[PDB]
RNA sequence: CGGAGUAGGGGGGCGGUGUAAGCCGUCACCCGAGAGGGGAACAACCCAGACCGGGGUUAAGGCCCCAAAGUGCCGGCUAAGUGUUACUCCAAAGGGUGUCCCUGGCCUUAGACAGCGGCCCGUCGAGGUCAGGGGCCCCGAAAAUGGACGGGGCUUAAGCCGGCCGCCGAGACCCCGGCGCACGGACCGAUUGGUCC
RNA sequence: GCCCGAAAGGGUUGACCCUCCCCGAAGGAAACACGGGCGACCGUGGAGUACGAGGGGAGGUGACCGGGGUUGCACCGUCCGU
């Protein structure tokens, strides 16, 4: 194989409790809490005094890839419940100016393209969005949630009939967790 | 009777070791047909069990092959396709089974017999969908 | 000598019977294996047991 | 004309003898040493066949125009030393049948030409020198693409021996 | 009563001995100990009460089965069914 | 002590010999000898006929270079 | 000396011909003219040549259930139900940071990405990067009544590789008892012979 | 399993069944005790014992057995002539 015994270790922050129950994941900060379940034949998670390792006894390269993988989860959830995650979107048009509003757990979109019919995106649950003119911010504690929400607003806006070097109307990401997005 | 909970057991070795007991003469019920599992990949078992269901005479469907759709119904079917069915002795062995969703009122209150050869632990590749899943997809009431 | 073959087989049809009485602790299983059984053989008794309580873990566990 | 997977393989006897052949055709190949003749260059890339093999004149032909034409768009008619080091001697033969009277008198006229190669044979070469091994490689390659059967490629030195491991190791 | 089952017909998959019969002990002593049955008696009754009686000949694999001679033999209603042995 | 052994040999596969070295922990040769047979011969398809040991010599735990032997040896 | 039958051959291996299937020869093992035990069923592929009644041990092959015998042991591989096909009776050229291995070079205690800072250093500061070859799998891969690993089903297998240990299984082989036949012999018949060894 | 069974077949000078004793072809165990093997298992002793197709004998109860018609279970079996 490629090693024995494959281990990763995290170190716990200021006031974040980190829990197992046997496969979950359990973790309380200064805001929020949040669990998950991660397991995999074999992979081990266990908290020490101020530390979460994950070991496997004789790995292969698909082992060391899923403890990678759970390393780099725990890590998010942990950055999440201390700070947050915050995502940006710009929105743009060249004809027919559209409004797009929040509405409970929906965010509408009104004269898109000219349609005399709104489109719609479904808000997960823990997640905020403010409107203020051509730029939104969809400010959350949980990055996948996050994500989804931004990833549905943007996806309520897509073309499928006429060329997009033209009609390049919508909403589009800017920014993901404090990561410009570049060509 | 011997009582068989099947929570967590491999489908084809419990039917192995039931239909050699109804040979050998007892008689059998197994409860908790829906928990059973099926080791493999989802779309393959998927497609496997749709194909059956869709198998009939072109003449008159009366007649013809007829697939479960049902957990217990699959449960006894496999069972059924471990014995020799053309003859009166696996008639009878087949008619000495009986097979239940959940747990009926009637044997709450009694202690469940396991099988060793068969259970979910020997397994370690995580691939695996179980025959309440099946029958849903099949559209099959429990 | 007795073989081990008669040994697993016989564990497993009892844990088969009762997977309610068997636990993790050797003595007690060697305890239940004396009441439950008609074994005259201290030998085929623990053997018994042994193979049981490696039944136990693995059920319990499993990879 | 007709697939090759008809006269790919050799279990029938040979035929390369023309004083008894009635009706023989002329090669439509001339043309077996191309490039710089008299250049003494250093390292020798050779295909060799996998098993054994029955090439057609056609497929030589083409290989040798492809080749070619990329050894000079590329490398320079300076450099690059290519032969062909076989000949075609076999006669191919099909039987007149397709009124018709099929199966009788069956014994085939001679249509076409190939050339016979046993197994971990050499059937072509180009000398080069370092500097154009990747060019080279690529006209091994070309060459593989245009054979009925499969073939792989080895380096030799003066003196003739294998350094092919080292050459591919180092660029 | 020191029984045992009757289980099937010697032979192989495509054919059958019609006076020879595998036979399964039920208590777990005797199954460890198969051989020291060797050379008993064993006997099934009818549904007159008639009685047919076999001998134990050898052992059959190691599982803990025996191999018995009944001439005249059993019937086929005689196939999972109890016989004891003396 | 529980050794550390080494072991250079060739194996043939359909016609074409290669050369092999391979580090070991065990007790004996033997053992060592029957893991060498089944290992080329699972993961090559290569008979026992076909494999050629040379040399199985006893070296030290440091000087090695294979890296789970060298962790479980410390 | 006398009495015949045979003058359409076939399977399997080799040779000439032919796109191939087939055509023509050759060898003389088999079917024809050959029971029984296996390959799912199969004229000729494997074991094996048959008077009758019995008792045992093996062969071909097999041991999760159908179905007699192992849910057998050790080490490894496959994730595609691939496969679960000795043959009769199974799709390729060309490709794949899919995984498991072998080999040979080149950089390394500041390397090979990204990054603070326009070939340079302060940091992420521990091993990495190129070439060849092998095993298993994947893409390439479309057909007509509803359906075929013999079926059920099987995933550290009930699959594959390298080895091993026990058991089941023929009319074959050993043994007991009976019938006949061939050859030779002794004794004995009023005709083609009889009783016994 | 149900039914028929006077005679021509056996049988009260003893059908059938039960118990014990002797010999015994080829073949042929096991429990248990001591050791080898990672292991499935094996070796030594028990033991050429228990058993074994058949061949004989002794004591008990006392009336059917063989045969025929039809049917049930298990396995096998694709007609005759050319």
């Amino acid at each position: 194989p490629v090693d024995a015994w494959i281990r990763e270790e995290i170190e716990i922050p200021e006031g974040v409790e980190v829990t197992v129950e046997g496969n979950t994941v359990k973790v309380k900060g200064p805001k929020g809490e949040l669990q998950r379940e991660l397991k995999y034949p074999g992979v081990q998670i266990f908290t020490e005094d101020g530390k979460v390792v994950i070991y496997k006894e004789f790995p292969r390269k698909k082992d060391v890839a899923i403890v990678r993988t759970f390393k780099a989860h725990i890590n998010n959830m942990i950055k999440g419940v201390t700070e947050g995650f915050k995502y940006r979107l710009k929105v743009v048009y060249s004809h027919f100016p559209m409004t797009v509003k929040v509405q409970g757990d929906e965010v509408v979109i009104e004269n898109f393209l000219g349609e005399k019919n709104p489109r719609r995106a479904k808000i997960l649950p823990g997640v905020t969005v403010k409107v203020k003119g051509s730029e939104i911010e969809v400010e959350g504690i949980d990055k996948e949630a996050v994500g989804q929400t931004a990833a549905n607003i943007e996806q309520a806006t897509r073309i499928t009939k006429w060329d997009r070097r033209v009609f390049q109307d919508g909403i589009y990401i800017v920014e993901k967790a404090g990561k410009p997005i570049k060509f | 009777m011997r009582i068989i909970n099947a929570e967590g057991l491999i489908l084809g070795r419990l039917a192995s070791k039931v239909a050699k007991m109804l040979l050998e003469g007892e008689e059998v019920v197994i409860v908790n047909a829906e928990k059973a599992i099926i080791t493999g990949n989802r779309e393959d078992i998927f497609a496997k069990y749709k194909q059956r269901t869709e198998l009939r005479t072109r003449t008159n469907p009366r007649r013809g092959p007829f697939y479960p759709k049902r957990s217990d119904e699959i449960v006894r079917r496999t069972v059924r396709g471990m014995l020799p069915w053309k003859t009166d002795r696996g008639r009878k062995a087949f008619k000495r089974l009986k097979v239940y969703v959940g747990v009926p009122k009637e044997f709450e209150g009694k202690e469940f017999e396991t099988i060793s050869e068969a259970h979910m632990s020997r397994l370690a590749t995580p691939k695996y969908v179980t025959v309440g899943e099946v029958a849903k997809f099949l559209g099959g009431k429990f | 000598n007795i073989k081990q073959t008669f040994i697993k087989r016989t564990a497993r049809e009892l844990f088969d019977r009762y997977p309610d009485k068997f636990t993790r602790d050797f003595e007690h299983n060697k305890k239940m294996v004396a009441e439950l059984t008609n074994v005259t053989s201290k030998t085929i008794r623990n053997r018994i047991a042994g193979y049981i309580t490696r039944l136990v873990r693995m059920k319990e566990e499993g990879k | 004309l007709r697939p090759a997977k008809i006269d790919r393989d050799v279990d029938k006897p040979a035929y390369t003898r023309r004083e008894y052949i009635r009706g023989a055709p002329g090669p439509k190949i001339t043309i077996f040493d191309m490039g710089n003749l008299s250049a003494e260059f250093e390292y020798e890339v050779s295909l060799h066949a996998e098993q054994a093999m029955q090439i057609r004149q056609n497929a030589l032909e083409a290989i040798r125009i492809q080749v070619n034409r990329y050894l000079q768009k590329n490398v320079g008619r300076s450099n690059y030393h290519f032969k062909i080091r076989v000949y075609p001697f076999q006669v191919l033969r099909e039987n007149p049948m397709a009124y018709g009277n099929g199966m009788r008198r069956p014994f085939g006229k001679p249509i076409g030409l190939a050339a016979r190669v046993r197994k971990d044979q050499k059937i072509l070469t180009v000398w080069v020198n370092g500097q154009h091994l990747k060019f080279a490689l690529g006209a091994m390659h070309r060459a593989k693409m245009k054979l009925p059967y499969s073939a792989y490629y080895r380096i030799y030195d003066k003196e003739g021996n294998d350094v092919t491991t080292k050459v591919l190791s180092t660029m | 009563v020191r029984k045992a089952v009757v289980l099937s017909y010697v032979g192989s998959h495509e054919h059958r001995d019609p006076n020879r019969v595998i036979l399964k002990p039920l208590d777990v002593n005797d199954r460890g100990s198969a051989a020291r049955l060797i050379g008993r008696k064993v006997v099934w009754r009818t549904p007159t009460g008639r009685k047919l009686v076999g001998k134990i000949v050898r052992t059959h694999g190691t599982r803990g089965e025996v191999k018995a001679v009944f001439k005249p033999g059993l019937p086929g209603q005689a196939l999972g069914d109890y016989v004891e042995i003396l | 002590e529980v050794k550390v052994f080494r072991v250079k040999g060739t194996f043939e596969r359909l016609g074409k010999k290669q050369p092999f070295t391979k580090e070991y922990r065990a007790l004996k040769e033997e053992h060592v000898r029957e893991l060498v047979y089944s290992d080329i011969g699972s993961k090559h398809r290569v008979p026992r006929t076909k494999i050629w040991i040379e040399s199985i010599e006893e070296i030290k735990p440091e000087e090695a270079e294979d890296p789970v032997v060298r962790r479980l040896s410390l």
